Order: C-alpha cells, then structure tokens, then sequence
C-alpha cells in the first residue's frame, strides 16, 4: 500500500503488523486496518487520493491511557499483540520517544478480533508487570514463539518463606530460605530470561522459557524466507536461517510442455515409468534409508 | 589413588597462602589490566513479616545466577575500594592489658604489641614498635597438654604454657642479626616498625597492618629498616615473614553520595556484596565500553550484571540513616 | 527364559490435537494365542515412542513389544547382602536396573576390560539355586583432601553407596508357550488415546506368525557351550584369520570376502583385505567404520589398515 | 539411520518425523557499514533478497549479496522511509514484503 | 594384549596406578596432501619424517587435481609438526622425494628438529609411561600383558596434584556506623557524655587502659531545647523536609558547648557495633553478631 | 543466642579470578613472580626406600627444612607462562568408561565430538556443552518428594531417570526442544581446535582458553560466533567455572650440569621456589632477580626465595627419553 495514516498517527511511527487479511500501524496507542489487496479507494477530490488506497475510517485506541507509547508489535497465524512499554511520559500528546517512565496498564495486549478490542492478559500485578522494563525488553517472535523479554529477576513474596530446619541446630527464632522459583535465564553478559509461550493455551499468560538464541526477543521477524535478523552490538550482523529438511522434489513440471524427464508409459498395459537417477551431495548426517519417494 | 604402591608427603607450606595473596593485590591498580574491585549496598524489601529481631536470619543466599541476577534488581549504588583502603592483618596479641584474658604468657610464637596504650608503653617516641615475635619461650615451668614434661616436649608434642610471668617486655629496636632477649628467657624477635600515623588510622580494635612490599623496598626507616642485615638476605617485603596470610578490605558508605535512598525512613535490608570490573551504561548499547574507574556509582550506568560477583552477604536491617556514614570491614584468607 | 517379542504398528487417536504423542513404556496389551491355551495373555512394551500427526488426525506408533507382567521390588542396596531376585520367570534379556536415580547399562555380557573403573557397568550371574544375583563391581569414587582430581580407584563398575536406594524391573513371562498370536486386545488405559486397529504384521512380511524365544534351554546342550568358548577368543583378535572373522561375523551383510595378511619388515599393521557386496571400492564413512568396531578390539601395537 | 519402513504408510506426513534435517543454526557474516552519517540509525532486513539494511532517514539503501563481504550503495527507498520507536522496519507476510 | 587392558592391569595389580602407553598404534588419524612422483603404494606401514616432524601412513588413497600427482594421505600417531614446503622423505625405500602441502600439528616435544625428534630412536618399542618405580609393574607386564615382538621400554611421569585453595573462608565481616560532623550540623536535641575531669579532654585514660580519656554523662537528658525560634535562615526543604523540623534530626551534633566532639574525622558510635564473634585473642568478649552458614 | 546474625558465602567465582591472578603473575619485570621447579636430592634415604610403602620423610616447612634442600638440589627449570594452562574435568559424552554415561546432571559441561560414538558435527573441534535441564522422572536427592520442579525448589540435585539419546547437535544456545523427541536443552560453550587436544589435553582435563589466546583469533576457539550482549564477553573463563589449572614440561627441559647424576641416582624431591636472586660473589652486591632460562643451582642464592611447595617422594629414576611429564596441576 501507500500514501500515510489516518491522517492522526501521519509521522510518527511505531512499528508494524502484516498479519495476514490487513495491516496494522499503530501511533499514541492508535490503529490502522489498511487491507492488503483490495482495499477501498476514490479519487474525489479529498485528500491526493491518488488511487492510493485510503485506510479503514475508525481506529481502537486501547485502553485509557493517550500517547501510551506502545512499543514493536508482531503478530503470527491471525492474532497480534503489540506490547506496550508503559509511560506516555506522563504529559499528554508530545513526542513518545522522550523520558519515557513507567505507569500501569503495561502488558502485550493480544487483540483477539472482531470487537476491536484488545484484551491485554499479561500484566494482571505489579509482579508480572515490573518485569517489563522501558530499556531492553522486545516482543520479537519467531514463528510460533512470541518470546516477550525480561530481566531484573528478583525474589518475591512467596520466593522466601519458612525455614523451620534452619531454626533447628541454631537458637536463631526464625530463618528465610528461597524457594528458587525455576526461571531459565541466560549465562553470559547482561543475564536474559523469556516469557515465550506457545500454542497448548492459545497463547494467553505467557510463561518462563528457555530463550534458544540468546536475546531471540531482540531479532526482527520475518516470515517470507522465515529468517530473523539482528545486529549484534560489535556492529556484526547475525543470521539465522532457520532449517529445511533435504527433500529433493525431483523433477516438477506439469504435464505440458517438453523437458520434463519422468512421465509414464503404456503399452497393451504393462505400465513403464521412467526417472533422471535421482542423485545429491552434501548432506552431512550419517542417516540412510529410502531416497524415499513421495507426491 | 588411594592406597597407592608409591606415598609422597607434601606440605603446601605457609607462604604460598600468602604469596597467593600478594598477587590479588599486586594489580588492583589503574588500567585495562587491573581489575578494580567494587563493594555494593542493598535491599529495599522487608524481606519478612518477622524482620527485625534477634532470632532468625536472612536466607543463605545461593552461588547461582538465580540469585546473581536478583542483587542487581535490590542493589542500590556501589561505594569503590581503592589499592589504598584494603590492608593485611594479625590478631594483634598484646602483653599487659588486663580486658583480654591471659596478661602475658603469649606461648612460643606469636605476635604482641605494646607502647599502644597505658600500661605497655615505653620509650615511645616511635608508638608502635611491637610486632615483634617470641622466639623461645623462658627456661622450664611449662606443663604442656599432656603427660610429659620438661624442655623436651615440644618437638614430639604441643605448646609451651610457661606458667611464668614476664617483666621489661619492652625492647630496643633489636640486636646486630639476631634480636634482643632482655629478661629470663622470652627471647624476642623484632619484627619491623609501625609508625604512629598509620596506627590510629588503619588499625582497629581487634588485627593490625602490615605493609605490603613495594613500599618497603621502595622506602625503608619510615617503616624503619636498615636495621635489618637479614633484609639483603631475601630482598625487601616481609609479609611473608609475618606470616600474614589475611586479607581484609574496607569501605565508606557516606549517606551523601546516595542521597537517594537516604530519606528518613530507608530500611537497607540486608544484600551487601562485592564485585569486580564493572562497566558504563554504554549510553546507547552500540559503541566501545570502558572500565569503570568513578566512586559510588548509582546502580543504574552499571549495565545490569557487568563483571562477575565475587562474595556475598545477608545482614538482615542495617540502617542507613542519613549524615551516618557506614564502615564495613569483611576479611578474606585469600 | 526368554519371553515372545513382537512388533507392531499402532494406529491411535485422542481428544488432544499436540504436536507429538507419547507411549509410556509400561502398557498392557493382550493378546490370545491359538493352540496351547484359551485365556489371554499379557503383552507389555518396550522403551517408548514418539511418531507424529499427519493429514486427517493419526498416530503411527511402532512400538516393539514383549509378553508378560512387570515387577519392581525395591528393597536397598548394602555391602554385604546380595540382591538375588527369586521367581524364576525372569527374562534376563530385557531389564534395567537403574536404581541410582539413573540409568546403569547392562554389562551381563560385555567382557570386562572395555569398562574402565568407576563405570556404572552392573554385571548379573546364575545361582546354585536357580536363581539371579544383580552384584555390582567393586570400586569407588573416593577422592582425598589436598589432591581434588577424582582419580578412580579400582577395577571394575562402579560399586553403589551403602544405604543408596535400588528398584529394577524386570519382564516375568508366561514362558515360550504362548508363542503364536491372535488380534492383540487393546487394554492398556491411557490420559487421551483411541485405539482403532492394529496390523500385528508390519513391513508387510513374508509368512508370519507371533514371533517368540525359547524357553528354558536344554541341559546336554550347556555343557558344548564352554568347550566353544576356551575354544573361541573374546574381544580381542590375535590371529590373521581372526579379523576376518569379526569383520565378516558383523558386515557380512556388506562387506563379502576378507583376509587379512600380516606382512614383515612392516611390523605393526596387519594390512585386511576387504570387498563389497555391492559394488568394487569401499565408500568413505564405511572404510572408516569399518576401521571403528576393530578399535574396541585390536591389540597392542599393530593396529588395522 | 532409524525408522525401519513399512507398507501401510500411507501420507508422508505420518512418519515425517524421521527425515533427516538441518536442525537450523545460526552465523554472522556481519560488520555492516554506515548508510549517511548515522552509523546507530542503521537497520538490517535479511530475506530472499538478502541483507538489506535501512537508514533512519535517507532514502540510500546499501546491500549485499555476499553476506556482507562487500557493500553497494542504491536508491529505491526514494522517501524518509521511517524512525520506528524500537528497531524492526521491514515487516512481512506471505511474500508481499513491504 | 589390547590396548586399554593394561590400562585394567594397573588397576587391578601392579599398585593401583593409571597407565599411559603410545607405540606406533591405534589412534585418531589426520589427513594430509602431498605431491609426488615416486610415492607408489606400499609406503603403508613406514615411517615419514620431514624436517619438522616424524608419522606414520594408514591409508594412501590418491586426490584429482591438475598437475603433478597429489595423493591424500591418512596419517596417525603423529609428532613434530609437519608443515607446508618439507621435502618429507620416508625411512626406507628411500626414493620418495616429495613435497607436503596443508600439513598438521600432531605434537609438540619442544624444540622441533629430525634430528632431536629421534634423539635415539625408539622404532618400534613401546613407552609404558605411567608413574611408579618400574621395577614393580616389569615383571608382570610381561606375563598376563603385552606381545612378543615389541621393545617394551619403561619411562616416568609424576602428577603433583598440589590442594591449594583450601581456607579462602573470608573470615568475619565487619561494620561500624558513625555519627559524623559536617560544617551543616544544626540544632542537636540535649547532650550526653562530652567530657569528663579537666581541660584537655580531661584525664586522659586512666592509665590503666590507656587509649583515650573517660567520658562523663553530664547534662542528661529532655527537651532539645525550642531552637532560636525560627533556626531557620530562609525557611527552606532541606532534603525532603523544612528546616525547621528534621534537616539536623540528628541526636548527636557539635554545640560548640562542650569539647566533647574534637575536629574532623567522625564520632564512632560504639553502642551498637556488629562484633566478629571468632577471631584474633583480641575479640569483643559477648560478640553481637554470628555467622552461621547453611 | 540472641543477635544479629549474617549468612555469607563467597562465590565460587571468586576462585577462578583468583586463579587467573596467579596466571599473569608470571612475568620479566618486578612485580611478576618467576616460579621454578627443584629437584634435587640425590642422596637416598635410609635403606627402605626402593621398597614397597614405607614412606619418606615427610616434608617440613621450617629453616632446618629448606636449608638442607638447597645443598642437595641437582637442577632446576624455569617455568615460562606459554607452558602453563587452565583445566576443568571432562565427562566425555557417553563414554562408558566414565559413571553415569547417558545420564546428567541440571548443569554439568559435557564434551561431545571426540571418539566414534559419540558424532555429532565433523570438521573435528570437541564441542561442549552446559546442559541446562533435564527429563523429568525418577527419585533425587533430599528425602523423597517427588516432581522434578518442586525438587528443584528447596536446592536438590534432579538426575533424570531416562538416558539421554543422542549427543547435543547445534552450535547456540537451548539445542533440545523444538520437536516431540525427547533429550534436554544443551547448551553450546566454545569448541576446541584438534590441534590443541592432541597435546595440551589429557585424558583427565580438557583446557579451556585464557582471555588471551582467545584474542589473536577467536575462531579457532569455535567462539567466533556468540550472542554477547556485550562488546565481548571474551574471557569465557569465567563461564565454564574453571576452577583450576594445570602445568607441563618435559624433563629434557630442566636443566641438570652434571647429567650423569640424575639418571643413575633419582631425584627424590620436588619443591617450588619463587623468586631467587642470581648468585652474588660477596654481600658486596645489589640484589638481582632471576631472569634468563637455566640457573644451575649454584648459581642461586641460598634461601634466595621463598617456596610454595615441597614434595618427598620414593626414588622416581628418570630415563633421558625425551618425552616424560611433570603435570603438578594446581588446584587455585
């Protein structure tokens, strides 16, 4: 698509969602439906309306909060999410990239669809919502990950309780002893944990999980190609390609037209099918079997 | 293994625990190179519903980044250890008071100090000159831990209780070589100097310093050599000789450098660390990084969890009221 | 006594779409077996599976499979107490011991040297009596004061703590006579599984019926056994013609037609001759794994070509 | 190496779980290059179109398809393209990258 | 007679002792390409040494490349670090003048020359090279162990395996807190102690302790007395609060009143001081704090 | 008792740097310790040595002690930093030879890629790896319980009960998961080349980098890639929790005038000296400190230096072979 905005979020900017049916754009915690084929346009004379499809008219604006300052937003299958960092910096309108503080509401805030509505199940408690911090933290997903982002651990509440035995051997009257609420985080240099939660639920209540890639949370999504790229702060530029399986495919094209090698013959019956010598180099695992054919 | 056909004997020795020792403070110093070390304040939290009291105490806490990383969330600001407060120490054995139990006596070898106080002092226009060590304990009198008895037991035993006083435990500053021995035996050791200036300061109630070399052989007759024919023997330095084998660093906690946190009602709940090496923000996270070489840094500029910490400790209120300052000592050793 | 195995592909369902489904180990699927008997008999897995969900909602486990109960008998191990389990319907094919906390591997027939100290090898013996003991190696861990490497310390496994808990399972059989098969009757509860057929002849098969092992083996037939073991050099190969009997007792099915030449003035090589049954050279990452396998065994010096 | 075949199998799906696969991975191949002045307001895109990398404002984009062994300077952004308020830029799904 | 037997020898007999034995065995090997005429086959089994280094040849499949010959080569057991441009010569045969291209670094020993590499050469004897005596194990490595045909010499190794890093207990930590002055100080509220007997901090010591002179309570205790009514220069929030009230809660403050504070430095608070309960003969008699581990 | 009382611990972490304080100490200028290794005593003691036990003298520490030692020392040599390197047990990947092959600890590094059966990448380099979970079955640890995660809170030590099929596959961090399959979540942790393996690692130790080497080149470390959130996080000594190191030198290495001595009469003692001074003529002289490479004895002073370590042992006859070793691993 082109041209820009509801006219409201008209510069700017903050982050993107493709889903799948239409795109999203969000700005001061606002919304845009822009359809991806096949949207609705008219060039009277409003606006250039240069046969540059204009957006769907209404908008959501989560919540209360204005100028919210949501941060990156992904999305996967159809559902988004758009996590929010906190703020709005406490004045209303202005720019959001300025002294951003913190504030309630926080959360990644699905938007499961048709009410327009977003539902916002992560942060329920200050617990869950401290772990949110307005530096470091990311809602990047790869495919079926939506990994959120963390750190600041710190022991709460029930993270210390008891200590009877402790009070044995010693006179001391009472102990605290931690429980070591299990939470995968990162070896390394500036410690990392993840919230990722996957499918088994339909997403809702992220959990902790151990992070594949070391800062996963910070890679930009992609799905054509279903790679993620980073830049690692040595200004070197990280790549994952995901994998494949060593499928060959072997000879595909239609039944029209020549250069096609494999086709079947008949003569009185007696079938006769005919094929290249299927052959390939480089697979590196000792693993044998068919070469295994299959339509 | 075990029970081998060949068995070896190996000592270890003293020194190597101190030597070992002297290469921790050899490079604390200024650089890429010499890791500086940094102390660290605590924990806002109550920390429990039956907190302050005399029962109960704060949870062990535990090596792994599970409890790595919840510091750096509780931490508040980070006072730094210079080279110049962390210091090595003794006992500090002391002949004539009466507050410490057994007046005189000091059994074989050990360390005294006099001319510190009322009832010691001698010839003082030198303060401390004491360190010096018995080096035989005086004729017979001595029962010692078992059976047998008489100037014999020692070797294949314990420890000489003398059962005599002694008297003039004051000394010169030593004989040629070898050392006075003034009275009925305690013959006596001289070991170094201790001007009076870095007495009343780095020395405490309890232990006492000794110089590190480096500043000996860089200057004698401050802390008085020259005296010494044995020093030529083995190069300067001695804290070896004194068998020191103790480190112990300190560190000021001045309520006006974290003004902040210091308000009338601050709790400071327990966590106090130590660490190493820490780092700069890095204002935006692209860019080079520095070694962090500025007093009390807050606990933000820090990038959460650089460097590696290195000890641990619960006390479960303190206090930190402003215009108190906080001294902290925690001895290693190391 | 060696009980019926078997091996079928299963064809399940469940009200839980996961990604991957799962088969415990312990099952209970029984089975009637024609001639000898009416009443059922009892078949239980082995290890476990994973398969995978395609198309309209399916599972094809394969999981092997083995015939009768299952038991555990705990008790604690001491130095002084042997274990020695009694009913004699065991199957000391299929056991695992692990008791540590841990899995040990069954050492019963290994030999012995190939495990160094302190490995978790178990070995397992007859009895006077008829029946089995589970004895252990004799070694520790033990390490001192002033040293701080482990440094193991004696021959054979690793022997367990005192007062260290045990369980083993076992697989007590019904014995050799139910060898045949029926339509295996799907018992087995499970969280979430359907069951809709099973096809007890997978690989589609030539002429087929449930497999099985013997029973207990005869008596005259033990005492030929140990003449062909003095007779037979273990896990090693001293002679010319001893690797080309591993080497064609294991690759037979690949490798064809070995000898192996011990050549002077190049002592320490003992050059072998290997042919494909397939093809004229040998591939890479087969002439590579030819050369593994005689490398647990070799000897001395002289080591293959 | 597992997996012993049977008939019966009837869609590949049922026992695609033995194939054999790359397990995915991850390299670098970076160091990049500053687009403008402004080396911290770079972006990066990789995709089939491999390693595009954006500026904060001017339209130049450089890419490369030598994983960054070489860099090439062009045109086609042709706008302020954008200054998104976290990192990602390029956003895509089914194909249609935009 | 295998390998890794022996290894289960020493344990069992000869003392309880590990074993390491290295001849020209089995062993992982490495690949190397040289080019040469000459190199037709049955160099398998001999020993190539170039200037550098020494190594024996397992497998001498041939490479396809353009120009000259170059075989690949499956080395093993080896040391001395062959290297690119060596003229690499075999023992015997001799007739094989070649050139090694993409070597490898099999082992060290020191100094690297053909000629210290042998020192006096070992061919095809065996090292058995683990610890002990060798005059205890000899006798029964031959007898249970060991081929016929091989040389069999005996060579020493000692592991130290030196404890260090016992201790390191970091002892007892302690703090102190303290009342200090700065030139803000400000209304104290009433007095104690501040001095005892006469002028110069008066009586110092008893003698008896020596240290520091005897503190009398004097003035005791009540109201902190109203301040000059206003004891506020401009009425300012000094640090979260008016002046007025808090801005100097503190107790102990310098009145200029007594010679009880002295000058710079702080006043040390020794009512409460967290006291190391083990430690020097010194020690704080009834300690106020204990460290008590998990 | 009634008081305050503080629970503290020093954190293992603390060993290794002071661990790679003693590396680095080792240096030309003044304030860099020289180490040397003695041996020495030529003479045999009583008449029972040579049998089997007995024991030696055993060793002091006192004036009488070092005295006598440097009249019999018989050669020494000087330790150089190159030859000295970090350590840490190694647990082969599914080696029987070792306890618990298949099974593993919540953290324990484990190397995988060395020996046939263990495959995992080719291309060499003896890739390792932490383990950062495990299956969950099977009774650990304190008292009974039972789950895994409840073990896991209130400390416990889980050791799953099913073994751990295949060797960790992938080069980052959290390879398990992502499939039905089971095994657990190892995580990478640098690789080391073939070249150094077959000489700076034994059997017992596989080495780990000092934060040098590993400049000079990552990559030959395998580390070349890594997520870093900082610039470098380049000392990976720390990460491993290297809590030791280990010394090597070949006897030919020491030095001994007279040469026939050694060899037909053991040296039955071995000590470590720091920081001798050359030999001075008179006491007329400025003290030196001991720099070059071989120092015949005679050329130290007496009692020039202090000694960390004395060890008496039974005859140990060296043969001139050119390769035996001196291991004395430290365990910092």
């Amino acid at each position: 698509t082109y041209a820009t905005l509801p006219a409201n979020v008209y510069r700017i900017a903050e982050a993107i969602t493709c889903t799948d049916d239409y795109i999203y754009v969000v700005a001061r915690d606002k919304v845009r439906y822009i359809k991806t084929s096949n949207a609705l346009i008219d060039f009277d004379p409003l606006s250039p309306t240069y046969s540059e499809r204009l957006f769907e008219p209404d908008t959501m604006t989560i919540t209360g909060n204005p100028k919210a300052v949501c941060y990156k937003m992904d999305s996967i299958c159809d559902k988004v999410f758009a996590l929010i960092i906190g703020e709005v910096e406490t004045l209303n309108a202005n720019p959001r990239t300025s002294k951003i503080i913190d504030s309630a509401d926080k959360g990644i805030y699905v938007l499961n669809h048709d009410e327009k509505t977003w539902k916002r199940v992560f942060g329920n408690t200050e617990e869950e919502r401290r772990r949110i911090q307005p530096g470091y933290a990311n809602m990047s997903t790869d495919g079926k990950l939506v990994s959120l982002s963390s750190s600041n651990f710190k022991f709460l509440s029930d993270n210390v309780v008891n200590d009877p035995e402790t009070a044995a051997k010693y006179q001391l009257i009472g102990a605290v002893k931690y429980e070591f609420p299990r939470e995968w985080l990162a070896d390394k240099h500036y410690h990392m944990m993840a919230f990722i939660a996957d499918e088994t639920s339909d997403w809702e209540t992220f959990t902790p999980q151990p992070m594949k890639y070391y800062a996963e949370p910070f890679f930009n999504w992609s799905k054509k190609s279903n790679t993620r790229c980073w830049i690692n702060n040595s200004d070197r530029a990280v790549v994952v390609y995901a994998d494949l399986k060593y499928t060959k495919v072997i000879e595909n094209i239609p039944e029209t037209s020549p250069d096609r090698l494999v086709h079947e013959y008949w003569d009185d019956g007696d079938c006769t099918i005919v094929m290249p010598n299927v052959k390939f180099t480089g697979f590196k695992k000792y693993a044998s079997g068919m070469l295994f054919y299959k339509a | 293994m075990n029970d081998s056909s060949v068995i070896y004997r190996a000592i270890v020795t003293s020194k190597f625990r101190t030597e070992k020792m002297l290469n921790f403070y050899n490079s604390i110093g200024s650089g890429p190179d010499k890791n500086t070390i940094f102390i660290t304040f605590g924990r806002s939290e109550p920390w429990s519903s039956n907190e302050n009291e005399v029962g109960f105490a704060p949870p062990y806490p535990t090596d792994s980044v599970l409890g790595v990383t919840d510091m750096w969330t509780h931490m508040m600001g980070t006072v730094k250890v210079l080279p110049s407060m962390l210091d090595a120490v003794i006992p500090r054995r002391d002949w004539g008071d009466t507050r410490y139990p057994d007046p005189y006596t000091f059994r074989i070898n050990d360390i005294v100090v006099c001319n510190s106080a009322p009832y010691n002092a001698t010839e003082s226009g030198a303060g401390w000159l004491v360190y010096r060590c018995l080096d035989v304990p005086d004729t017979g009198m001595c029962s010692i831990a078992s059976l047998t008895d008489k100037d014999e037991c020692l070797k294949l035993g314990g420890k000489w209780t003398p059962s005599a006083r002694s008297m003039t435990p004051p000394e010169g500053r030593g004989d040629a070589e070898g050392t006075i021995e003034p009275g009925d035996g305690y013959v006596w050791e001289y070991l170094f100097e201790i001007p009076p200036d870095v007495s009343i300061n780095r020395c405490t109630n309890e232990y006492i310093v000794v110089p590190w070399p480096e500043e000996l052989k860089e200057d004698p007759t401050r802390w008085g050599y020259e005296d010494n024919l044995t020093w030529q023997q083995d190069d300067f330095g001695l804290i070896y000789r004194v068998k020191a084998n103790t480190i112990r660093f300190k560190a000021y906690l001045d309520s006006v450098y974290f003004p902040e946190a210091a308000l009338p009602g601050n709790k400071g709940f327990r966590q106090i660390s130590i660490i190493t090496n820490p780092l700069e923000a890095k204002a935006h996270p692209n860019d080079p990084n520095v070694k962090a070489e500025k007093d009390y840094y807050d606990p933000e500029d820090l990038m959460r969890h650089s460097g590696e910490m290195i000890y641990m400790e619960n006390r479960p209120p303190i206090i930190m009221a402003m215009d108190q300052t906080e001294e902290i000592n925690i001895l290693f050793t190391f | 006594k060696s009980a019926a195995q078997t091996e079928i592909m299963l064809t399940c369902t469940d009200a839980l779409n996961r990604n991957y489904i799962t088969i415990p180990r312990g099952t209970r699927f029984l089975a009637y077996a024609k001639d000898t008997s009416v009443n059922p008999y009892n078949f239980v897995s082995r290890e476990d599976v994973i398969a995978i969900r395609d198309k309209n909602n399916q599972y094809f486990p394969r999981l092997k499979l083995a015939q009768g109960r299952i038991v555990r008998t705990e008790i604690i191990y001491d130095k002084l107490t042997p274990i020695i389990i009694y009913d004699k319907n065991i199957d000391r094919n299929q056991v695992k011991l692990y008791v540590d906390g841990a899995e040990w591997i069954n050492w019963t027939r290994k030999s012995m040297v190939h495990a160094g100290s302190t490995s978790t090898i178990y070995y397992m013996r007859e009895t006077i009596d008829g029946n089995t003991e589970f004895y252990f190696g004799e070694g520790e861990i033990s390490v001192n004061a002033s040293e701080g490497a482990l440094t193991a310390n004696y021959i054979g496994g690793l022997k367990p703590t005192q007062n260290s808990t045990i369980v083993i399972e076992y697989i007590s059989t019904n014995g050799a006579d139910a060898n045949g098969a029926v339509g295996f009757s799907y018992a087995d509860t499970l969280t979430n599984i359907t069951v809709i057929n099973i096809n007890e002849n997978p690989n589609d098969d030539p002429d087929f019926v449930g497999a099985d092992g013997g029973g207990d083996p005869e008596d005259i037939e033990r005492i030929r056994e140990l003449g062909t073991i003095k007779r037979e050099t273990q896990q090693r190969c001293v002679t010319a013609t001893d690797y080309d009997t591993f080497v064609s007792e294991r690759f037979g099915s690949i490798i064809q037609a070995v000898q192996t030449f011990t050549d002077s003035t190049k002592p320490g090589y003992a050059f072998i001759a290997a042919k494909p049954k397939s093809g004229l050279y040998l591939t890479t990452v087969q002439r590579e794994d030819i050369k593994n396998y005689l490398k647990d065994y070799n000897l001395a010096p002289i080591t293959p070509s | 190496e597992s997996f012993q075949f049977s008939p019966s199998y009837v869609d590949v799906s049922s026992i695609s779980n033995f194939i054999i696969g790359e397990n995915e991975y991850h390299e670098i191949q970076g160091s990049i290059q500053q687009v403008c002045k402004d080396i911290n307001r770079v972006y990066l895109m990789e995709s089939e179109g491999i390693l595009y990398l954006f500026e904060r404002y001017q339209p130049v984009v450089k890419v490369s398809n030598d994983k960054g062994q070489t860099w090439k300077a062009v045109k086609l952004f042709n706008d302020r393209v954008g200054y998104p308020l976290s990192k990602t830029v390029y956003y895509q799904s089914a194909n249609t990258t935009y | 007679g295998i390998e890794a037997s022996y290894k289960f020898l020493f344990k069992v007999l000869y003392n309880e002792e590990v074993e390491i034995e290295i001849e020209s065995g089995a062993g992982t090997e490495y690949d190397i390409i040289v080019q040469s005429d000459s190199l037709t086959e049955d160099l398998v089994g001999q020993t190539i040494y170039t200037a550098t280094g020494r190594c024996n040849v397992t497998y001498i499949e041939r490479s396809y490349s353009n120009g000259k010959l170059q075989w690949t080569v499956t080395i093993h057991n080896l040391l001395g670090r062959l290297i690119a441009g060596q003229e690499v010569k075999a023992e015997r045969l001799p007739s094989f003048e070649g050139e090694i291209i993409r070597g490898v670094k099999g082992k060290d020993l020191l100094q690297n020359n053909i000629d210290y590499i042998n020192r006096s050469r070992s061919y095809y004897v065996m090292k058995i090279k683990s610890n002990l005596p060798s005059s205890r194990w000899k006798s029964d490595v031959i007898r249970f162990v060991h081929p016929v045909g091989f040389g069999f010499i005996a060579i020493t190794l000692l592991t130290m395996f030196i404890n260090v890093g016992l201790t390191l207990k970091h002892t007892e930590t302690i703090i102190n807190k303290y009342k200090n002055y700065k030139w803000d100080s400000g209304l104290p509220t009433e007095y104690a102690d501040r001095i005892a007997k006469l002028t110069p901090t008066g009586e110092i010591e008893h003698d008896s302790v020596t240290g520091e002179a005897i503190y009398e309570p004097g003035p005791m205790a009540g109201v902190k007395y109203p301040l000059p009514d206003d004891y506020n220069a401009e009425n300012n929030n000094s640090i979260f609060q008016g002046q007025l009230p808090s801005e100097r809660r503190k107790l102990m403050s310098p009145l200029f009143d007594a010679s009880g504070t002295t000058f710079a430095q702080f006043r040390d608070l020794v009512n409460k001081r967290l006291k190391d309960n083990i430690g020097n003969p010194r020690d704080p008699e009834n300690p106020t704090q204990v460290k008590i581990d998990e």
